[PDB]
RNA sequence: CGACUCUUAGCGGUGGAUCACUCGGCUCGUGCGUCGAUGAAGAACGCAGCUAGCUGCGAGAAUUAAUGUGAAUUGCAGGACACAUUGAUCAUCGACACUUCGAACGCACUUGCGGCCCCGGGUUCCUCCCGGGGCUACGCCUGUCUGAGCGUCGCU
RNA sequence: CGCCGCAGGUGCAGAUCUUGGUGGUAGUAGCAAAUAUUCAAACGAGAACUUUGAAGGCCGAAGUGGAGAAGGGUUCCAUGU
RNA sequence: CAUCUAAGGCUAAAUACCGGCACGAGACCGAUAGUCAACAAGUACCGUAAGGGAAAGUUGAAAAGAACUUUGAAGAGAGAG
RNA sequence: CGCGACCUCAGAUCAGACGUGGCGACCCGCUGAAUUUAAGCAUAUUAGUCAGCGGAGGAGAAGAAACUAACCAGGAUUCCCUCAGUAACGGCGAGUGAACAGGGAAGAGCCCAGCGCCGAAUCCCCGCCCCGCGGCGGGGCGCGGGACAUGUGGCGUACGG
C-alpha cells in the first residue's frame, strides 16, 4: 500500500558522500553527483539557482590560498626579502 | 573638527574598533595621566599603564590620596587591579575591583629601559611641537 | 550494519566525538554567550544525513 | 534609488533668494526675531576691517 | 544549415517558432573550424584560417596557429601582441576574421546595429533609462 | 481606458526596462575624477598646451551648418605641404594631422596655412639638449616666457 | 631553559638532530605522563617541547633551503619550489627585456622625429 | 449566610508589547582591481593541559621563523619572561612549512592493486621480504632519439 | 518635546489577513487489539510498576527462543544521577 | 558626378562594474524592521535528491552572582547578606 | 639489392615549456522561450530578454573608412547632451524605432602579405668564458646542431613607395 506499508520497504540507498563537495548527492547507480557532477570536470552551477551557487561559492569555505593571496597583493607579491634584521 | 577623509566619525565603527581592539593598542588605550610632579619632571601628560607603578585613584567610590601599587593590568576588560582597592565578597574572601585607568593618575613611574625612551620620545615631540607653535 | 567502510566508519567517528556537552568551564569565560551545546544529537530522535 | 532626490532652481530665482536674504540681515528686527542677540552690535550692517 | 535540435522536431510554443529545418547557424563553417582548432589545442592562439577544398558534405579549412610562449613568437616583436593574455580564445569571442564577419562589425549607413562595439553593446546604450540627478 | 480628451500616449516601459536604469549619483564623482586627470595631464606636460595639439579651421557639413565654423581633426597634408612642415615633424611639435582630409577651394586651404604660420611664429621650441641648443630658440624667449597655455590654442572664431 | 632559533642556528646539522630526538624522547615521556595521571606541570610542558620541535625543525629546514638556494644560484634549471612564486598569470608574462625591445622600424621612427618640448605663447 | 457568576480596583501570576539602547544591515560613493598543475575554489579528517561549536591552523597543526612593539595571556592551572651573554603579548608578515580528496595526475574507488630507479634493514648483494625517497595523467609546441611506408627519388 | 518650514515605509476591527501569545471547550474526550496476576523480603524519603525468592500463567520450536543480511551508529558494558 | 579602397593585423584615453580587497558617507531600518542571517546562520532541522531553511539581542557601574542559620530526600522556601 | 636523400606519418615516463579548473558584478561569441499585451488570438509584443553553452581582462569589445554626406563639405573608435518618441517598421492594430549633422569627455596612430632590392642580411636550441640574478639579460667563442629559398630579416603599405 502507497502509505505507511511502502515505507518500511525503503533501506537501499541511492545517494551516497561524494568525494568532491562532501554532499550525500552522489548516485550509486548512475555514478555522478546531483549537486556538483563530480564525474564531470566542470563543476555543476546553474543561473535559476542563486541560492545553491551563493551556498558553495569562493568564501563560504577556507580559502586557504587566496587568503594568502589578498594579503601579499599589498605589498606587491615580493619574493626573496627579509625585513632588515636587529 | 576632523578633516581626514580616510578617518571615520561614524560611532559604530569606532566603538567596533574599540572593544575589538588588539591587546597591542589596548596598552595605548589603556593610557593615565601622570601626577603634577611627575609632569613637571618629565615634559609628557599621559603615559600607558604599566604592571608595577603607583597610582591613586580619582573617580568612584575609591577616590583619596592613598598611593596603591597596581597589581594587574587586564586588558579584555579593559581594567586594572590596585593593591588596597578590593571588595570582601558573601563568602569571606577579598576580591579586586577593576578600575578603569583614565581614572587613576601615576604618581610613581615603573621605570626601565623602554620606559625611558618613550618617555624620551614623547617629551622630544612636545618640545618640537612648542618650539612650531612659538 | 557490521559491515562497513573505513570512509564511512570515520564519518561516525568524528559525529561520536563532536556529540558531547560543552565544558563548564566555559561558562566562566569573558563574553560567553554560550548556555549549552544547541548541536547534541541523540541517535533515536534525528538521524545522521548519510 | 531613482527617487529624483534633486530638484533644480533657476538661476534668477536662487539670485532673488539671495538678495532677499542680504536684505532682511539689515533690518534689526528681522535679525533679533531670528534670535541672533543684537543688542550691543554698533551696527547691524557690521563692517570691520580687512585686518580680520 | 543547423538543425534544431528538439525531441521528434517538437517546439512547445507559437507556430512562428515551429521551425526545424531550414533553420540558419549565426556563424559560418570557417569560423566553426577556428572554433575546433582552437579548443583541441589550447595552448595554442588562433590567428586565421581559409578554404582548402570541399564536396558536397565536408568542407576543409586550414587554420593557422601560434604558440604564444615559443621564443621565437616572445622575442620578436610585431608579433607579442599575441602572446597577451587578452588574446587567449580569439575564435570563442569572435575577434578572428572568420568569427567577426558574423558579428555586423563595420562603418556607415549598413552597419548600425553594432555601434557601440557590438549588438549587445547597442542595444544596451538604447534600452537603458538615463535617469539623471536633475530631470 | 482613454477618459476625455487628452493625447494618445506611447510609453516604451513594455521590455523590463527597471533592470537597465543608469543612475548618475556618480556624476559629481566623476567630475572631480575628470578634473583632476586634466590637472595631472597638464602637470605632466609642462610648458605644452594644456588642451592639446593645434587644431585646423574646418567648415561644418550640411547646408544647417555651412554658415558657422569650428574645429578639425588635423591638418591636411596639403596644407602642410604648401607650408613647409613634414608630416611626422608637426606631430611632435604639436601640430594635429588628419591625412584623409583634402581640400577643394584654396580659400579654406589658404586660412589653415596662414593659421600654420601664425602658430609657427609663436612657437617656442625647447632645445633637446637643455645645455646644447642646436636650432631650438633663443635662451631669452623660453627663460620665464614660456608659460603653459591654457584653453585652445588659437581658438577658433565666426 | 628555553630553546631559540637564534641561537640554533650556529649548530651544525648533526646536533640539530640530536636536539630535536631529544625533544621528541622529551614529549613521548610527557604524552605518557598525560594519560597516567601526571602533574599539572608536565602537562603544560607538552606545548613547550612541541614548540621547540617546532623551532628546530624550522631552522633545520630554513638552512636546508638557503644552502639549496646559494647551489642553484645561477644556474639555468632550478627546481619549482626554489623559482619566484608570483601568480600564475604574473609568471605568463614577457620578462622585463621583451618587454622593452623595439623593431628596427620603431627605433628608426624615435630617432628621426623624437617628441619635442615646447611652449605656445598666447 | 456562603458557593457560583458579572463589573471595577489593589496586589500577585502568564505573556513579551512598548520605549530606550545597537560591534548589524541596506543604499550611495571612492581607490584598487589580485586565483590555479610552483596544484585554485570547494570538501573531508585532524590539531589546544583542561575544548563540543564558531574561529584559527595542518603531523612544525588555536601555530615555527623574521620584523615592529614592549609586560602580558587569563575561565582555571602550570610555567616561563635579568625587558642588555635580548623579550610576555599583540600586530605585521617578506623566511620556512603546508595531511587526504578535489582541474586532480600510476590504475581505481561506497573497494583496493600495480610498475620503474635509488637508499637503509633482515639479506650478508642476488634478489625475496620490510621501511623510506623520487617518478609513472590527457592534449599540445620547439627540438631529440628510435623508426614505418610496392610515397618520390639517387647510387648500386 | 513646543513653534516655523521640509520629507514620508505616517493612523486598522476585519482581508478563511501575517507572526507571536492566550482562553472557553476542559480536569473533558481519552490513557479498552493480542487470557494475568498474587504473596513475602531487600534497597530506598517514597514501591501496583525496581530486584530476589515463592506461586499461578502465556509464547508452545512456522516461538514472545538462539543467531545473521540491509538499515541504525555507540543504542553495547560498568558506575553514578 | 561624388566618395572610399573590402575580402590580413595591432593600438592607450574618455566608458562599464549588484562578484572581490580596503575605505568613507547617509533627511534609510532599528530585533515580526533592516540582508535569510546584529547571536556557534546558509547554522539547527526537513527531503533519496535537486533543493527548502528558521527561531534566537539587553542583570548590574562593578559579580559585589546571595556567605551563614533553618525545613524538606530534593526541587523549593523562611531568615540573613 | 643493400645503402642514402627527401616527403608523409608513428612511438617515448625523451630535453624544455604550455592548456585544463574556479569566480563570473561589468565584457565578448552563440543559443534562446513562454508567462504578458493586443481586453479573444495565430503575425506582432514580451525579446534577441529569462533560462542554457563557451571565452577573457582589470576593464572588455570597438577602432583608424570598401565612412558620412551632397555641403563654402566633414574625417578612427568609445562615452554624454541633442537629434527623437523623430525618419521608418507594424493584423499600419497593440505597439516598436535608429542614424547624419551640431555641442562636448577623451584624443594617437600604425604594422604586414603582395611588387621589388639586399651573397638568409634572419631565428631557435646546446655547450665554454666573463659581467650580473631578478621578472633571467648582455658581451664573446664553437669547420656546434636545427629552423628557413614550399621564403627569415632590413627598406617599404595607398598619407603613395
Ligand atoms: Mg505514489
Ligand atoms: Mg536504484
Ligand atoms: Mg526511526
Ligand atoms: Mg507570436
Ligand atoms: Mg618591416
Ligand atoms: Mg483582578
Ligand atoms: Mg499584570
Ligand atoms: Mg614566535
Ligand atoms: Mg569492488
Ligand atoms: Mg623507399
Ligand atoms: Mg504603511
Ligand atoms: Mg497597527
Ligand atoms: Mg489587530
Ligand atoms: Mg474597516
Ligand atoms: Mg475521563
Ligand atoms: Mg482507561
Ligand atoms: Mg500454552
Ligand atoms: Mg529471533
Ligand atoms: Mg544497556
Ligand atoms: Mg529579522
Ligand atoms: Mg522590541
Ligand atoms: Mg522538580
Ligand atoms: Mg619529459
Ligand atoms: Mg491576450
Ligand atoms: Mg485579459
Ligand atoms: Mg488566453
Ligand atoms: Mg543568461
Ligand atoms: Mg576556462
Ligand atoms: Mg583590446
Ligand atoms: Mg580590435
Ligand atoms: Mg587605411
Ligand atoms: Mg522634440
Ligand atoms: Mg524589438
Ligand atoms: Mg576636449
Ligand atoms: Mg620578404
Ligand atoms: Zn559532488
Amino acid at each position: 500500500t502507497k502509505g505507511t506499508s511502502s515505507f518500511g520497504k525503503r533501506r537501499n540507498k541511492t545517494h551516497t558522500l561524494c568525494r568532491r563537495c562532501g554532499s550525500k548527492a552522489y548516485h550509486l547507480q548512475k555514478s555522478t553527483c546531483g549537486k556538483c557532477g563530480y564525474p564531470a570536470k566542470r563543476k555543476r552551477k546553474y543561473n535559476w539557482s542563486a541560492k545553491a551557487k551563493r551556498r558553495n561559492t569562493t568564501g563560504t569555505g577556507r580559502m586557504r590560498h587566496l587568503k594568502i593571496v589578498y594579503r601579499r597583493f599589498r605589498h606587491g607579491f615580493r619574493e626573496g626579502t627579509t625585513p632588515k634584521p636587529k | 573638527m576632523k578633516f581626514n577623509p580616510f578617518v571615520t566619525s561614524d560611532r559604530s565603527k569606532n566603538r567596533k574598533r574599540h572593544f575589538n581592539a588588539p591587546s597591542h593598542i589596548r596598552r595605548k588605550i589603556m593610557s593615565s595621566p601622570l601626577s603634577k610632579e611627575l609632569r613637571q619632571k618629565y615634559n609628557v601628560r599621559s603615559m600607558p599603564i604599566r604592571k608595577d607603578d603607583e597610582v591613586q585613584v580619582v573617580r568612584g567610590h575609591y577616590k583619596g590620596q592613598q598611593i596603591g601599587k597596581v597589581v594587574q593590568v587586564y586588558r579584555k576588560k579593559y581594567v586594572i587591579y590596585i593593591e588596597r582597592v578590593q571588595r570582601e565578597k558573601a563568602n569571606g574572601t577579598t576580591v579586586h575591583v577593576g578600575i578603569h585607568p583614565s581614572k587613576v593618575v601615576i604618581t610613581r613611574l615603573k621605570l626601565d629601559k623602554d620606559r625611558k625612551k618613550i618617555l624620551e620620545r614623547k617629551a622630544k615631540s612636545r618640545q618640537v611641537g612648542k618650539e612650531k607653535g612659538k | 550494519s557490521s559491515h562497513k567502510t573505513f570512509r564511512i566508519k570515520r564519518f561516525l567517528a568524528k559525529k561520536q566525538k563532536q556529540n558531547r556537552p560543552i565544558p563548564q568551564w566555559i561558562r566562566m569565560k569573558t563574553g560567553n554567550k554560550i548556555r549549552y551545546n544547541s548541536k547534541r544529537r541523540h541517535w533515536r530522535r534525528t538521524k545522521l544525513g548519510l | 534609488t531613482w527617487r529624483r532626490w534633486h530638484r533644480r532652481v533657476n538661476t534668477t530665482q536662487k539670485r532673488y533668494a539671495i538678495c532677499s536674504a542680504l536684505a532682511a540681515s539689515a533690518l534689526p528686527a528681522l535679525v533679533m526675531s531670528k534670535g541672533h542677540r543684537i543688542e550691543e552690535v554698533p551696527e547691524l550692517p557690521l563692517v570691520v576691517e580687512d585686518k580680520v | 544549415g543547423r538543425k534544431r535540435p528538439v525531441p521528434k522536431g517538437a517546439t512547445y510554443g507559437k507556430p512562428v517558432h515551429h521551425g526545424v529545418n531550414q533553420l540558419k547557424f549565426a556563424r559560418s563553417l570557417q569560423s566553426v573550424a577556428e572554433e575546433r582548432a582552437g579548443r583541441h589545442c589550447g595552448a595554442l592562439r588562433v590567428l586565421n584560417s581559409y578554404w582548402v577544398g570541399e564536396d558536397s558534405t565536408y568542407k576543409f579549412f586550414e587554420v593557422i596557429l601560434i604558440d604564444p610562449f615559443h621564443k621565437a613568437i616572445r622575442r620578436n616583436p610585431d608579433t607579442q601582441w599575441i602572446t597577451k593574455p587578452v588574446h587567449k580564445h580569439r575564435e570563442m569571442r569572435g575577434l578572428t576574421s572568420a568569427g567577426r564577419k558574423s558579428r555586423g562589425l563595420g562603418k556607415g549607413h549598413k552597419f548600425h546595429h553594432t555601434i557601440g562595439g557590438s549588438r549587445r553593446a547597442a542595444w544596451r546604450r538604447r534600452n537603458t533609462l538615463q535617469l539623471h540627478r536633475y530631470r | 481606458a482613454p477618459s476625455r480628451n487628452g493625447m494618445v500616449l506611447k510609453p516604451h516601459f513594455h521590455k523590463d526596462w527597471q533592470r537597465r536604469v543608469a543612475t548618475w549619483f556618480n556624476q559629481p564623482a566623476r567630475k572631480i575624477r575628470r578634473r583632476k586627470a586634466r590637472q595631472a595631464k597638464a602637470r605632466r606636460i609642462a610648458p605644452r598646451p594644456a588642451s592639446g595639439p593645434i587644431r585646423p579651421i574646418v567648415r561644418c557639413p550640411t547646408v544647417r551648418y555651412h554658415t558657422k565654423v569650428r574645429a578639425g581633426r588635423g591638418f591636411s597634408l596639403e596644407e602642410l605641404r604648401v607650408a613647409g612642415i613634414h608630416k611626422k615633424v608637426a606631430r611632435t611639435i604639436g601640430i594635429s594631422v588628419d591625412p584623409r582630409r583634402r581640400n577643394k577651394s584654396t580659400e579654406s586651404l589658404q586660412a589653415n596655412v596662414q593659421r600654420l604660420k601664425e602658430y609657427r611664429s609663436k612657437l617656442i621650441l625647447f632645445p633637446r639638449k637643455p645645455s646644447a641648443p642646436k636650432k631650438g630658440d633663443s635662451s631669452a624667449e623660453e627663460l620665464k616666457l614660456a608659460t603653459q597655455l591654457t584653453g585652445p590654442v588659437m581658438p577658433v572664431r565666426n | 631553559a628555553k630553546i631559540k632559533a637564534r641561537d640554533l642556528r650556529g649548530k651544525k646539522k648533526e646536533e640539530l638532530l640530536k636536539q630535536l630526538d631529544d625533544l621528541k624522547v622529551e614529549l613521548s615521556q610527557l604524552r605518557v605522563a598525560k594519560v597516567t595521571g601526571g602533574a599539572a606541570s608536565k602537562l603544560s610542558k607538552i606545548r613547550v617541547v612541541r614548540k621547540s620541535i617546532a623551532r628546530v625543525l624550522t631552522v633545520i629546514n630554513q638552512t636546508q633551503k638557503e644552502n639549496l638556494r646559494k647551489f642553484y644560484k645561477g644556474k639555468k634549471y632550478k627546481p619549482l619550489d626554489l623559482r619566484p612564486k608570483k601568480t600564475r598569470a604574473m609568471r605568463r608574462r614577457l620578462n622585463k627585456h621583451e618587454e622593452n625591445l623595439k623593431t628596427k622600424k620603431q627605433q628608426r621612427k624615435e630617432r628621426l622625429y623624437p617628441l619635442r618640448k615646447y611652449a605656445v605663447k598666447a
